[PDB]
């Protein structure tokens, strides 16, 4: 058997790649880790042989560790592959982005000598660029998981568009934690620096959340799991006179 | 299904999207959404939607 | 008149979104910028009324500032919109990732009171994560245009993934050529060597454009970059050079210590 | 043949069933879609430039000067 992990993108039905959809259609068995019921209903109609891995999560208010549950999910996927089934895993967004189970399953499938691959899909970040009309290449781009940004030393380049993901759980090992994030960011960004809270739309009738507000107000904003923080540049680009010199040119030579 | 089927069609079909954006209410009713559902969409109340179908 | 900008991804046929494909099919006219002839054919069978934006690039021998090329592309798109055509601009990858033509056209259409929007697509970066087995969400990641990295003051975080786009024209200041030189690349190496050792392993990545093609994943020491064979389509991945460092200041505020990081 | 090549690559790019069949038996699948000997050789050697010849025939859309 074999394994292919695909993503659905963010938008229902419409944002999945043509090939990725085809993979689901023609699969012997599909393991789904989809967020909502519209997504689930849609998948079931592509292929009736669907196993919802969400079932492996805690049920009836039982206690269950993430790492144990991921292991069960992965083991369930691999069992299908071992049995000889053309197995497809359908994840949300891009299947290798904020997704340990895909990576783990593919890793384990390879190690056991099975064919296994990841198909790219449209991530929340891809949606952000389109919705806000921003090119990451315009002044550069940096993305961090918000908690990682707080726990470890990651000095941003303030000429870039800075993205902080999973802002809703920033600093979890609350307005208190977000206030700490504000003070951190205030090293490089003024408190009245306009930032944007972004949430990609998941339904075609649904507008994306694009809330502009001063940095200082972030602690008092309502956040969801999908919320992301965009921090636009605080400084214009400035010439690297040293490197230009080495190149034997000046700012005037830039076409 | 209904709401699901409609949302599925809308999200995949550029022509339906076109029709939708010109007259959302009419297109939604044409596809059998209820007054409650239609209202949830036009108000942007995603929560109430979840609790409708 | 209206404008929708869509991407087609990197792979032939299969990497376009279902909705994006629909947009192309229903369009009055499509302006395209695609990787190759197979893609062009595929597009034409989707919608035969295609204007190839390639034509606006400098022809053999001609000296042309790409600012002009992009300006003429945008103008061509807007002429269609202004004439009352339901216009689609179909760009390879993601139409708004290291691509100005779409953002420009949308901005201009909006300014003139037309309906315009961009649909996200699969970028070379999305492909890179998949092919290399990296989760960029958890690890973090950074992107810069190579030339912009050289000409302007950018400071990378050497603890997280660093992508340099358009490495094949790194340091080409005129915007009239479509390749750089070993000596330009050498200067980039020297610049990078502030943070990255000369023997640091880097990766020249090229996503496959055809389904029978394997991606290029060439691992080499950074010092060797100036001798490498680069394509316009090449991207440079520079993995972390330094190990993560504790943000003691912020940890203390959260009331936790390095020991608690789990 | 030139058209047939293009049509094969197009189907292969979009069709998961054909894709999985291809990966199982590349040559056999290619022959069953009417590819010639030298088309198949070019695929197997990974000679992309030959393939373009057999079908019969600048990608920067950004700058960094500000
Ligand atoms: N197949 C591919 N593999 C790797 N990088 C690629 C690529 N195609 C494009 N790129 C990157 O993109 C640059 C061209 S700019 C076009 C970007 C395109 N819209 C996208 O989303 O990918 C190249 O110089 C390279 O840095």
């Amino acid at each position: 058997g074999s394994l292919v992990c695909v993503g659905t993108g963010l938008q229902l039905a419409g944002q999945i790649s043509v090939l990725s959809r085809s993979y689901i259609e023609h699969a012997d068995i599909v393991f789904s880790l989809l967020p909502d019921g519209f997504s689930q209903r849609w998948l079931t109609k592509l292929n009736p042989n669907v196993i919802n891995l969400q079932q492996f999560y805690a049920q009836n208010g039982e206690v269950k560790n993430r790492r144990d549950t991921y292991e069960q999910m992965v083991n369930a996927i691999l069992d299908a592959v071992r049995a000889g089934k053309k197995t497809v895993c359908a994840l949300y967004g891009h299947p290798g982005v904020f997704a340990c189970v895909s990576h783990m399953a593919i890793t384990r499938a390879k190690a056991e000598g099975f064919s296994a691959k990841m198909e790219p899909g449209i991530s929340a970040e891809a949606c952000l660029w389109a919705d806000l009309g921003i090119d990451p290449g315009n002044s550069g781009h940096q993305s961090f998981e918000a908690s990682q940004f707080m726990f470890f030393n990651h000095v941003p380049d303030p000429t870039t568009h800075l993205l902080l993901w999973q802002i809703a759980i920033a600093g979890e090992h609350s307005s208190d934690r977000l206030q700490i994030l504000v003070e951190q960011l205030n090293q490089w960004y003024p408190l009245d620096h306009e930032v944007v809270i972004y949430e990609a739309a998941n339904l075609p009738i649904q507008a994306p959340r694009i809330e502009r507000l001063p940095l200082a107000n972030l602690p008092q904003a309502h956040l969801m799991p999908i919320s992301t923080l965009l921090i636009p540049p605080a400084k214009k680009l400035e010439y690297n006179y040293a490197i230009l010199a080495k190149l034997g040119i000046g700012p005037e030579d830039l076409g | 299904s209904g709401l699901s089927d409609f949302f599925t069609q809308l999200g995949q079909d550029a022509q339906l999207m076109e029709d939708y954006k010109q007259n959302p209410e009419a297109v939604m009713r044409a596809h059998g959404l209820t007054d409650e559902q239609i209202n949830a969409v036009m108000t942007g109340d995603m929560e109430k939607l979840k609790t409708l179908s």
